[PDB]
């Protein structure tokens, strides 16, 4: 009795998921597909968390005239892997429910992925996914029907793409799957579009990693439209790599804003080893800017376990002791290397001096050159003058250095009173928020 | 087989004509096979391994003659051989130093984003060893610090690291970005930084860099009477321009209705 | 495919009827 | 290193570069995009060893991009090579996109009744007619008529009515279905008259099938001519129905004129 | 008849867009 | 829609920022700072 009960609830959930998708697909267009398919996908994720009986339920899913209730009785009668994957099509063709057949093909793959064999059997699941992909290829290319499969089964193809990524993660990588995704991008170029292409492209960047940054640059050129970001999590995924691309490309200032936007869009728990990686990129890039971000604002516990290094490193950046920074680099070099942001830490070792100058610029309106030398422990006043030229850098108040008695005049912007001097400054800020009044137009359109 | 290309290795290239003959024979190698159309036929790729060695020495000849467009083609081709999956490819002593030479070359063409891309390109080489790779990475730390302050240290860091032609290019790529500052009479001497362009307090050699095109780069006001810099400033007359901006934004808020 | 996939593009334009229903409700 | 191959000025290398670009267009879309200006010069250069192949790789620069018009420009450079890829996954869509460019250009030419119609690209027209021939090979009347009125050319339409030569539904009331969805009467009348002529070409011209010319064309002489043939063959039974059908289906006017033609 | 169906679906969109303009115009008249 | 993917790559807080600021400092414990003024 205890082992059958999980099977009964899962089978009932799958039957409800199939019935809802099929009924909507039959009536209307656009509302026909993906109206509850995303809900069905989260229900499928719950089914993945909740666990062979599922393959027997899959067997002979459809024959001709609808007999799904009779089929459910037949699944109970079986109670009372590779062959099972192809068994329903072999036993009897559905004779209808083409969007359902792709969903039916997807249902056995999830248990095969759940098994996580990391073996040829998992590759056989990939072969079953390829057969499902062929049905997806013909959904509009050969079938002249509406894109119910493109609207819904493309998400199923995206899950299959992630399973394909799992097989490649077990091995090395498949650029050919990305090329197949490029063919899907041509399908996206057609009447209907999907943003799954960017996520696989992010994996392509990841595979090249340090060895090639061209793929990231190619990604920047590849960037197109898809501002719908219906997944939203997908937009965060695009943002996380896009921010990574800028951070490696030395555009740290743009990257931190992108990472913050990416950090905000995390509806999924991302409890362990997940959101922490997104947090890690934001903190390092802000440290690279030289502004010091304390970890107290967020401090996720899993972020904390990986943050024992960075937290000491943040203390090291505040401290003037290079040896403390060296101890942190040697002791905590591991894990940061796993993150892949270790190269950013290597550039950060030089950046420690910049943090002090930024503190000086906020603290002192007109600091003495010799005083700057004492504050940053410059060996000589001329070295401090050289540092002052570096201090002007970009995005800081004009030094306007006299080069004589004035020394580091570092004059701050004046008349910054949100008055005439900032009249553009405090009106432009309103324009952006007032521009967000678009939400009233967008939601009004939905009814 | 394919001699002369590997035949002149002992006599590298005292004559530039020998490099031209080598290019023609390399073109004949291209006639025999493309650089790497596919990863199939690894034996043909083994022939390409011999080609990599001749290209690596050929790139050194390009630096010896200070070629730029031909060197760019050869450097891209050498990178493509590294691009080739060729797992069979053996470790090459020429390859490690030349990738470091390429890193220095990126500084010479001022491709700063690429220079970090190259530091990324060999993470295992950078680790701690590969002293040839280390000199440009140390130079990169100096470059963000301002190559001018440590340029004397960088010049004397290695008398010969196979970068002898490349260090001459490094002297050529001496940074003059410090030019946007007061100088001549107002500052009079910038030799304290130690960059070659502003090096020397007042002699004709310093004057040649200092008074090149009248003043260093030569655009903008003369440094001696320069007002610190361009000194463009800003005005509140823009309110009329802002009024024009106001027409566009305000009309749109009404346009939405 | 030229005259069998272009008709599919007109199916994309069918969503405008849903907007027409929303505006029809406003008219009432 | 596709750019590096272009940098050396060797004609054999020019062929090597286009072949290498064809091999991995997807892997390095940006590299072709960076060198697209160089590629465009080579594609339009007669001196280039394979300008047609350079045009084929130029379409590959636009493989990621969606510009059909650029592909039509590439078809001009490719010449036969664009036609040579009669069926090729992605290119098949791009040639179809060129067919869409061709139909809109042809519809614009049909719109002009004063002549001076802009010439269709011969290479673009060649891919369109070749795909149109594939539709005739398929034997589907619908596929054959698929570019028949898109080109707005009666000569292509005669080939489409011929199709695989079965001509069963087309040689009957296919005109009525076309007339219902037809947008322009001026182009429609040419289609209507030619289709009734093909019906006349059949050994028996159905009076219902030729009725559309009798009423929609409303040519009094043409109805008199068919009526005269009925009198000549003395087929009074067939003649009786068409005359009554004409009176019910259409108004007098031309009907009165055929009565005048019949009386004298 | 895919070529004919493409024309038929195109006609349906053209008619709907033509009608869509009327509803907005009358609705604006109602507001006055 | 769990991302996963990246596993491969007050009571005890709030004051942490304040504590971090002078964790290296405060060796004087304030009383020495007063003694330093006395020497001054």
């Amino acid at each position: 009795p205890p082992p059958p009960a999980p099977q009964d609830v899962e089978m009932k959930e799958e039957a409800a998921t199939g019935g809802g998708s099929t009924g909507e697909a039959d009536g209307k267009t656009a509302a026909a597909a993906a109206e509850h398919s995303q809900r069905e996908l989260d229900t499928v994720t719950l089914e993945d968390i909740k666990e062979g009986k599922e393959p027997r339920f899959v067997l002979r899913a459809l024959r001709m005239l609808p007999s799904t209730s009779r089929r459910l009785n037949h699944y109970v009668l079986y109670k009372a892997l590779l062959p099972f994957l192809e068994e329903p099509m072999d036993t009897e063709a559905d004779l209808q429910f083409r969007p359902r057949t792709g969903k039916a093909a997807s249902t056995p793959l999830l248990p095969e992925v759940e098994a996580y064999l990391q073996l040829l059997v998992v590759i056989f699941m990939m072969n079953s996914k390829r057969y499902k992909e062929a049905q997806k290829i013909s959904d509009d290319l050969m079938q002249k029907i509406s894109t119910q499969n493109r609207r819904a089964l493309d998400l199923v193809a995206a899950k299959c793409y992630y399973y394909h990524a799992r097989v490649y993660e077990f091995l090395d990588k498949l650029d050919v799957v990305r090329s197949f995704l490029h063919a899907r991008l041509r399908t996206a170029t057609l009447r209907h579009d999907a943003d799954g292409q960017a996520t696989l492209l992010n994996l392509l960047l990841r595979n090249y990693l340090h060895y090639s940054l061209y793929d990231q640059a190619e990604k920047l050129v590849s960037k197109s439209v898809f501002p719908e970001q219906a997944n939203n999590n997908e937009w965060a995924r695009y943002l996380y790599y896009t921010g990574r691309i800028k951070a490696i490309q030395l555009e740290y200032s743009e990257a931190r804003r992108t990472m913050t936007n990416a950090l905000r869009k995390a509806p999924q728990h991302t409890a362990v080893g997940f959101k922490q990686t997104v947090h890690k990129l934001l903190i390092v890039v802000e440290l690279l800017l030289g502004e010091i971000p304390d970890r107290l604002q967020f401090r996720q516990p899993s972020l904390k376990r990986s943050l024992m290094p960075y937290f000491l490193l943040t203390q090291a950046v505040r401290t003037g002791n290079l040896a403390k920074f060296n101890q942190v680099l040697d002791q905590f070099g591991e894990k940061f290397q796993a993150d892949g942001t270790y190269t950013l830490i290597i550039r950060l070792r030089h950046n420690v001096i910049k943090t002090g100058v930024r503190m000086i610029s906020l603290s002192y309106s007109r600091i003495s050159l010799a005083d700057i030398a004492q504050k940053l422990q410059l060996d000589s006043p001329e070295d401090a003058e050289f540092i002052v030229a570096k201090a002007i850098r970009d995005g800081v108040i004009e030094a306007s250095i006299n080069h004589e008695k004035g020394y580091v005049q570092s004059k701050e912007m004046i008349d910054i009173y949100s008055t005439r001097e900032p009249q553009l400054a405090f009106h432009q800020r309103i324009s952006f928020c007032l521009d967000i009044h678009n939400m009233s137009v967008k939601a009004m359109r939905f009814p | 087989m394919y001699e002369q290309l590997k035949g002149e290795w002992n006599r590298k290239s005292p004559n530039l004509s020998k490099c031209g003959e080598e290019l023609g024979r390399l073109k004949l190698v291209l006639l025999e096979l493309n650089f790497l159309p596919t990863t199939g036929t690894k034996l043909t790729k083994q022939q390409l391994i011999l080609a990599r060695d001749i290209l690596e020495i050929g790139a050194q000849w390009s630096i010896l003659r200070k070629d730029i467009p031909s060197f760019e083609r050869y450097m891209a081709q050498l990178k493509c051989y590294y691009f080739d999956y060729k797992e069979q490819l053996p470790e090459s002593a020429y390859m490690h130093q030349l990738l470091g030479l390429n890193l220095l070359f990126l500084l010479s063409q001022n491709r700063v984003a690429e220079f970090h891309t190259e530091l990324e390109r060999l993470p295992a080489k950078d680790i701690q060893t590969n002293v040839y790779i280390k000199h440009p990475v140390s130079l990169e730390q100096y470059l963000m610090e301002g190559s001018y302050n440590k340029v004397f240290l960088a010049k004397g860091n290695i008398p010969a690291e196979s970068y002898t032609f490349f260090i001459d290019i490094l002297l050529d790529t001496i940074r003059d970005e410090i030019a946007g500052c007061i100088e001549k009479a107002y500052e009079k001497i910038l030799f304290t930084e130690a960059t070659r362009i502003l090096f020397f307090n007042t002699p004709k050699k310093m004057t040649d860099y200092a008074k090149k095109r009248g003043w260093v780069l030569g655009p903008n006001n003369y440094y001696s009477f320069a007002s610190q810099q361009q000194k463009p400033e800003d005005t509140t007359i823009p309110s009329t321009e802002l009024a024009k901006q106001v027409i566009e934004y305000a009309r749109q808020l009404e346009m939405i209705v | 495919y030229l005259s069998k996939i272009e008709e599919l593009q007109l199916i994309v334009n069918d969503k405008s009827q849903n907007l027409r229903r929303l505006q029809a409700q406003r008219n009432e | 290193g596709i750019i590096s191959l272009l940098d050396e000025d060797e004609p054999q290398l020019k062929e090597f570069a286009l072949h290498k670009l064809n091999a991995v267009v997807n892997d390095f879309w940006a590299e072709i995009s960076e060198s697209v200006d160089k590629i465009e010069v080579l594609y339009e250069d007669e001196g280039f060893r394979s300008r047609q192949f350079a045009a084929l790789v130029a379409s590959k620069v636009f493989y990621h991009l969606g510009a059909f018009e650029e592909s039509l420009n590439y078809a001009l450079g490719a010449g036969d090579l664009f036609n040579v890829n009669d069926n090729s996954e992605y290119v098949e869509t791009i040639i179809a996109k060129c067919i869409d460019h061709y139909t809109k250009q042809c519809v614009e030419n049909a719109d002009l009744p004063e002549g001076e119609k802009k010439p269709i690209d011969q290479r673009l027209e060649g891919i369109v007619n070749k795909m149109f021939q594939r539709c005739l090979d398929d034997h589907k009347y619908k596929q054959a008529i698929g570019i028949a009125l898109e080109t707005r050319r009666l000569d292509v339409f005669e080939k489409t009515i011929l199709e695989s030569n079965d001509v069963p539904g087309m040689l009957a009331y296919s005109l009525k279905l076309c007339m219902s969805l037809m947008q322009n009467k001026q182009f429609r009348n040419k289609v209507l008259r030619v289709l009734v002529k093909i019906y006349m070409n059949l050994e028996k011209p159905d009076f219902i099938n030729v009725c559309q010319c009798l009423i929609f064309l409303d040519d009094p002489q043409a109805v008199s001519d068919i009526l005269e043939k009925l009198v000549k063959e003395d087929n009074l039974l067939m003649a009786y129905q068409i005359c009554f059908d004409l009176y019910e289906s259409a108004s007098q006017q031309f009907l009165s004129s055929v009565i005048q033609n019949l009386r004298t | 008849d895919l070529y004919s169906r493409y024309k038929k679906l195109q006609q349906e969109l053209e008619f709907l867009e033509v009608q869509e303009e009327y509803i907005k115009d009358e609705q604006k008249n109602l507001k006055k | 829609m769990s991302e996963k993917k990246q596993p491969v790559d007050e009571d005890n807080w709030d004051d942490d920022n304040v504590e971090d600021d002078f964790s290296n400092q405060l060796r004087a414990e304030l009383e020495k700072h007063g003694y330093k003024m006395e020497t001054s």
